[PDB]
Formats: C-alpha cells, structure tokens, sequence
C-alpha cells in the first residue's frame, strides 16, 4: 500500500512541467496584448497518452512529445532529476494546432488532431536494458504521415469535428473523421490520399436522379454531426442481409448530431455488403420530452455494457443515460401503413436517468434573480478502463467522474427470466448515479478557468490506478482512483465468514431488511463533495465579500454534514459495538468459570461414586464368598457327573462355535472394507 | 483514530476458545466414565438380585426337604445347535459373495 | 449446550449414587439374614454335604453354559441381520 503513492508526487513536481511553465510564459510575454486576450480563451484539449507506463506530452512549440517513464519515478534513485525523459520529434511537424492526442488500437501509432488536419506519428521502436525509446536517445526523430492533407488544404471552410479509430486491435489501424460537412471518411495508414470508405450522414432519401455535387443540406440547414463512438463487436440483428447462415459481426457506430438525434451504423471493413454501413435512425428516445432532450449536444460515448449505455452531453452540463433497447418485430395487428418493405428494426434509445453537473461551484446568494450566467462548455467524454459503469467529463472549468450504481442492477434485471419482479422493482427503485467533481480550475466567479490540456486514466499493475490531469497553465494533477464506483467497506473485524455455523439467528432479528451494515453505508451515503481547488497562479490580485461568504459557508457546510457529523456517528457505533464486545467477553468469562467448576464438581462426584461402587462390589463379592463356604459346608448321582461332563463338553463347543463365529465377522468385516475400497 | 474499537486481545479470543474447547472434552470424558459406571452398577444390581433368588430358592428347598436340570441341559444343547447353525449360514453366504466379488475382480481384469 | 449435557449427566451420576446407596443396603440386608443360616446349617451338619455342593456347582455350570448359548444365538442374529443389511 505505501510503495504505490511516491510516484504521483514525484510527477506532480517532474521537472518537464517547470520547463514548459518557464516557455508558456516566454511566448506569453512575447505576445502583443490583443493575442494575449484571445490566448486566454483557453479551448479544451488533450495532448496527452499512456504507453506502456510512459506519460507522453505533447509540445506544441517543438512539435514534439516529450516522454517520463512513470515506473521509474517510483524508485528512490539518488542520482539526477533527469533520468528517464526522451523527446520524440516530427520528421515532418503538424501545419496545423494540435487539439487532441488519440493512441491506436494497436499501441504502434498516435494520432495528432486539430481542427485543420490530422498527421499520425509512427510509435519508434523500444529496445535495450530500460526498453526505452530507440535504446535510451534522449531525442528520437519519428516518422510522421499526414492523413487527407489536401482536403483540408482545398477546403478552406471545412472543419474536423472528431476523428475516431476503429476499434480493431487485430487489423491495421484505420482513422474515421468526422467533418463539418457531415461526412464519415475512413482512411488506411496504407493510402493517405483516398479513403477507404466515403459515407454521407445526409438521409439519402431525395432519390432525385442527378449524379453530381450534392452538398449536404442538413449541414446547411445547421443540422451537425458532432460526435460519434463505437460499441463493442455485435452479431448483426436477423434481417441485415438476405439468406447468409452466418452470424456476422460488425462495430455499431453511434453517431450523434448538435439537435440531440443519434443515429446508428454498422461498420465491417472487411465485408462490404450493401446492408454494412447504412445509416439508420434517429433512434427514438423514450420517454418523449417536451423540449426533445435539449438542442447543445456535443459528446457522444458508448459505454462497453451489456446492453450497450450511451452517454450523451450538452453543452449546458446536462448528461443523458440511454440504454440501448432492441428493436421490436410489430406483433401482426397494428398493420396501418408503412409502404417501406424493408422492416429494418430500428434500436431505441431509453433515457433512464439524465444529470446536471455542477460546471461552476454554485454559491447560494439571496438574490434568488441575480442572473444565473448558464456557464454553458463543451464537456469531453472519458471511459474507464478500469470500471465499466463509469466514465469522466472534463470541461474547462473542472473534472467530473460518473458512476453508474443501477448498473448492476440493470444487468441482474436483464439476467433475470421475465417472471422475476422482484428485480424490476429492485431496479425501478430511484437510485442516483453517483457524481464526484473531482478538480475546479474555476473555484471563484472572478476567475478564469484553467481548462484541461490532458486527461487520462492510468490502469497498470504496478503504478495502479491514477488519473491524471494537466491544465493549460502545464500544473500536472495526479489523482488515485478506486477500482469500483464504491469502495468496498473494510471487512468488520467480526466479519468472520465462518461458512460453517447454521447458527439459527433468532427470527427477531430477520425483520430488520437486510445486514445492519447495509444501513450504516446507507446513513453514511454522500451525495456530494468539496472538489480539489485548483488556484490559477494569476498573480495580480487577491480575490474578493458576500459571494465568497457564500462559498465558504457552502464548503464548511459540505464538510460538517458529510465528514464530520458521518465521521461522529461511525465513531459512536464502533463505541458502541466495543462496550457490546467487552460486556460478553466479560460474561463468557464467568460461563467458562461456572462450566470449569462444574466440570470439577462433577469430576469429584463421579470420583466419590466411584469408590463407593468397588466398596459395594467388594462386600458383595465378601457375601457370595461367605454363601459359597456355607453351600460346600451343606453340600459336605452317577446320571448327574454324566449330565455334568456332557454340560462341561457342550460348554467347550459353544466356546468353540463362539470364536469360529468371532473369526466369520472379523473376516466379513474385512470383506466389507475391502468392497468399500474397491467402489471408490 | 479516538475510536480504537480493542475487542480483547485476538489472545483472550484464543485462550476462551482453547478452554471452552478443553471444558467439551473434560465433559465427554465425565460423560463416558458415568456411562460406564452406570453400567457396572447396573450389571452389580442384577447380580444381586439374581443371588438373593438363588439364597431363597435354596432356603425353601431346605424348608420343604425339612416338611428339570436335564430339561435346562436340553435348552442349551438346543440354543447351542441354533447358535452353531446360524454361524454356519452366514458363513456359507459370506463365501458366496467372496467367490461372487473374486470372480467380477477376474471379470474386470480380462478387458 | 455443554453446560446443558453437564448437568444431565450430574443428575444421572446422583441417581447412580443413589442406587449405588441402595444396592449396598440390600447386599447388607442379604448378608445378615444368611449368617444365621449358615451357622444353622454348620450345627446341624455337627450334629451329602459334598453331593449337594457339587449339585449347586454342577447346576451353576449349567447356568452359565445356558446364558453363554443364548448370547452366542444373539450375536449370531446380530450378524446375520448386518450381514442382510449390508447385501441390501
């Protein structure tokens, strides 16, 4: 346990993030003050990757990726701040500014992505004593390859919205970009000029019969795809494809627009069937809502679930939980009217929950009407790779993690056969995601924010699991996490999971539903936390009185119900479950005293019977000796000494008989033991 | 950390198990020689009795000489012969399931 | 539940004791009243013994030879009927 913490600390102050500070700040005061006022609205990003337990930062002034490997950071080495950093340059730099760092499935590529283009760099090969970088060279030129240059090039007013991988470890590594055009292109690392596949996200049911120069006029109309994910590889419902016997298998790709609809696609690249890559959708929500689920939309991700959980966010801070629900086949008696012969069954999106992130600290004001500034942002969406009911949104002003505690629930319903209500009305009882915010980078209204540059989620065997945060004043924040949305409960110390005691718990205690401990978790349940404040090392002014009253009052009130009072009552039940435990150790005591002189008395009793018993036997041996002597006294036929010797004989053969039975059993006996080791 | 929750020393918990385990055995072994001399009690009991008989069955046949063994001999041949033949006949079907088990052992060695 | 067992077996060591007591009593009783017939049997005798002597010891035999056969029978019942239990 304490081996695992040394690590974070030691990247926390790494000296890599002191050098980028020193140079943010040179460029910062070489800038005129009109780019220092639009460099201050900082975007999100994220320019950082994991590989192998090596943190990689990318440098937009160098256009490079600076390298620290984590594993040697835990080792106390007495000898040099430096001893592990490598920089991995672009033989050919990005054109363009890097807003996101995305590793392939394959741990051989990154993608570099902004606005204006994409370049993947090649990953250089590890070897030597350290399996560093090109055997341990501090700077290691790498191989970098420009994706669909000339259409972003040729097309001025076109913009990348995401690029994705396909999810594919096994294949070679494949990019899909999304462009403000509402076009899918899928490029090969193999041609970088032509891609693979060109979809168009506009209904294509204007089957009006002119082939050329369609421009999407749902793009137009302001109708956007902004995001998309994958779920995991799915068998294709029965009905996409005529008559193959096979099960095919494709990658379901969500793909959501700014207006909230979410469309769905099946993507094989190594099948094209016509069937492979239709659009289909929107994919109904349900319930129906007055305002349609809002109209900001600007993340997209599927959570790797059984059935699949899309999280879909607004700009506003709303978050939308949709389980993905089958389509049904139309039981044959609402036969009114569809003319489309292709029942392709469309999935639904059921929103089970939807949650408000606090964007901002929210400081209760009596001013009920002092105009609530929606702080509204784009919100960027992580999975866990450590737990899969839960993921984190980072947003300009902060970090936020999500866990999913109907989850389980949801699976064991879905587990369950169609009879069992009691799952039902166990998942149909309100139950909460549970949100932490986690980091603030905007603690006070008279702040900026300092948005996320890097986000990322460390799960290895040997650092364990972290998460880590680095803003864009380059403060790196490094955070563990649990491996479950709740912490276990350490084992009581009488949780002694002895499997053999069938002790009948008296039934006046099974009224109370379910372990005491649940109840207890129950009480000490928190539905909120004070955040990590970041301070935003604006030197220039001490920050202000009424709000800041307002946001103390609103912390200290945070830290006395949910530590403090939690803490107090935790404390008086372990008070209280040791004056139990000391009272019947006590009594147990003076029972194992009151049963060890039984025990005695009982010894001694037994003892004294004893005696008395050989005594009695003894004068009645005396008595039958005494009536012996008298009957020979008295006693002092030839047909009675026959009678005799023949009774004498009989006697000696019934002895006889007697042991030959004796030997018949002890050798059945053998047998029988013998027939039992010859039946295992 | 003021909530140190010291249920005995994992010790005291050892030692009451040890004793309360060693108390059972203590009181088998009570159990087991009360058993035992209840039986001899018991057995002391009849003999008694039975000499008491014996005492006064004499005593009135001295009485009346003052005023059946070869039937008993008879029941005892009887008893033995029984005794004898009932051993013998589990003998003989002891020997049958010997013969009847050596054979099936033959029998599942020859595949 | 040991305590329970411990004080069923002190009742049934009092009631041994008790019978122990009365055993003992009867013995005594048994002894007192043979005496005088003893002594009584020795003056007449003073004023046949060793074929009623070898007629008691002859009829003891019997005895003994009679409860040996009939607990020989039953421990050969006790086998036959574990021996027919066993070859169910």
């Amino acid at each position: 346990m304490a081996a695992g913490e040394h690590w974070q600390s030691a990247l926390s102050e790494h000296a890599l993030f002191s050098s980028l500070k020193e140079r943010l700040r040179d460029v910062e005061e070489l800038r005129e003050e009109g780019e220092r006022r639009a460099s201050k609205d900082k975007q999100l990003r994220n320019l950082l990757c994991v590989l192998d337990g090596d943190l990689l930062v990318w440098d937009a002034e160098e256009c490079a990726f600076h390298t620290v490997t984590l594993r040697s950071l835990s080792v106390e080495s007495t000898g040099s701040s430096s001893s592990g950093e490598q920089k991995l340059l672009c033989t050919n730099p990005p054109l363009f500014d890097v807003n996101e760092v995305l590793l392939s499935p394959t741990q051989h590529h990154v993608a570099l992505v902004g606005s204006k283009g994409v370049m993947v760099l090649e990953i250089p090969k590890r070897w030597g004593k350290k399996s560093e970088f090109e055997g341990g060279e501090k700077t290691v030129n790498c191989r970098t390859i420009p994706i669909a240059e000339r259409i972003f090039t040729s097309s001025t007013s076109l913009l990348l919205k995401q690029a994705i991988w396909y999810p594919s470890e096994t294949q070679e590594p494949h990019l899909i970009l999304l462009t403000s055009d509402n076009i899918l292109r899928l490029y090969n690392l193999q041609d970088l000029f032509t891609p693979v596949k060109v979809i168009s996200l506009s209904s294509a049911e204007e089957e009006t019969t002119l082939p050329h120069n369609g421009r999407s006029y749902k793009a137009s109309l302001g109708e956007t795809a902004v995001a998309c994910d994958f779920g995991p590889l799915a068998v294709l419902p029965k009905g996409f494809g005529q008559h193959s016997k096979e099960d095919t298998v494709a990658y379901p790709l969500y793909i959501l627009y700014e207006t909230g609809e979410t469309y769905l696609m099946y993507i094989d690249l190594q099948k094209s069937n016509i069937t492979v890559g239709k659009l289909l959708g929107p994919l109904p929500m349900y319930p129906a809502a007055e305002d349609n689920y809002g109209y900001d939309a600007c993340a997209l991700l599927c959570l790797p679930c059984v059935p699949n959980i899309i999280v879909i966010a607004t700009e506003s801070g709303l978050l939308y939980h949709c389980v993905v629900l089958e389509g049904e086949e139309d039981d044959e008696q609402t036969s009114n009217k569809s003319w489309n012969s292709s029942c392709d069954l469309i999935p639904s999106l059921y929103v089970f929950e939807c949650v408000e992130l606090e964007l901002a600290l929210k400081f209760a004001t009596e001013e009920e009407e002092s105009l609530e500034l929606d702080f509204a942002c784009p919100i960027k969406l992580h999975r866990d790779p450590i737990c899969p009911s839960r993921y984190h949104c980072t947003h300009v002003a902060g970090v936020h993690s999500v866990g999913l505690t109907w989850f389980n629930k949801l699976e064991k319903f879905l587990s369950s056969g169609e009879e069992d209500k009691d799952s039902l009305q166990e998942l149909a009882a309100e139950q909460k995601c549970l949100v932490e915010h986690i980091l603030c980078t905007k603690p006070l209204r008279c702040r900026l924010p300092s948005p996320i540059q890097g986000f990322w989620i460390i799960s290895d065997l040997f650092l364990g699991t972290s998460m880590i945060c680095i803003t864009c004043d380059f403060e790196c924040i490094v955070r563990p996490l649990l491996t479950t949305i709740r912490p276990p409960s350490p084992p009581l110390l009488c949780s002694q999971s002895d499997k053999s005691s069938t002790e009948i718990l008296p039934h006046v205690l099974a009224d109370v539903k379910g372990p005491f401990e649940e109840h207890i978790r129950g009480i000490l349940r928190r539905n909120s936390a004070n955040p990590l404040l970041l301070n935003s090392s604006s030197k220039d002014s001490s920050p202000p009185p009424e709000e800041c009253l307002q946001l103390l009052s609103r912390a200290t009130q945070v830290f006395r119900e949910e530590y403090l009072l939690k803490q107090d009552l935790a404390n008086e039940e372990i008070q209280r479950r040791v004056k139990l435990l000391i009272a019947q150790k006590e009594k147990q005591l003076e029972d194992l005293r009151y049963c060890r002189e039984e025990r005695k008395s009982l010894t001694e009793t037994a003892e004294r019977l004893a005696e008395k018993f050989e005594e009695a036997k003894e004068k009645q041996e005396d008595l039958i000796n005494r009536l012996k002597r008298i009957l020979r006294s008295f006693h002092t036929s030839e047909s009675e000494r026959d009678m005799k010797k023949e009774l004498q004989a009989t006697n000696q053969q019934l002895q006889q008989l007697g042991n030959s039975i004796n030997q018949v059993n002890r050798k059945m006996s053998y047998q029988e033991k013998q027939m039992e080791k010859g039946k295992s | 950390s003021r909530a140190c929750f010291q249920v005995g020393s994992e010790e005291e918990k050892r030692q009451l198990r040890t004793e309360s385990d060693g108390l059972h055995s203590f009181f088998l072994e009570i159990k087991e020689t009360t058993e035992s001399l209840r039986g001899e009690f018991s057995a002391m009991k009849i003999k008694n009795l039975e000499g008491f008989a014996s005492i006064e069955d004499v005593q009135q046949r001295n009485k009346l000489k003052q005023d059946k063994s070869e039937t008993q001999m008879q029941e005892i041949r009887r008893l033995n012969q029984y005794v004898k033949n009932a051993v013998q006949d589990v003998n003989d079907v002891l020997d049958l399931e010997w013969d009847q088990y050596l054979e099936e052992k033959q029998k599942k060695k020859g595949i | 539940t040991l305590h329970r067992e411990m004080e069923k077996v002190k009742l049934d060591q009092k009631r041994l004791d008790q019978e122990l007591d009365f055993i003992l009593s009867q013995q005594k009783e048994l002894e007192d009243l043979l005496t005088p017939l003893e002594e009584s049997v020795k003056e007449q005798s003073g004023t046949l013994q060793h074929a009623d002597e070898e007629r008691e010891k002859t009829y003891k035999l019997a005895e003994n030879i009679d409860a040996q056969l009939k607990r020989m029978a039953q421990d050969l019942k006790e086998v036959i009927e574990h021996l027919n239990t066993s070859a169910g």
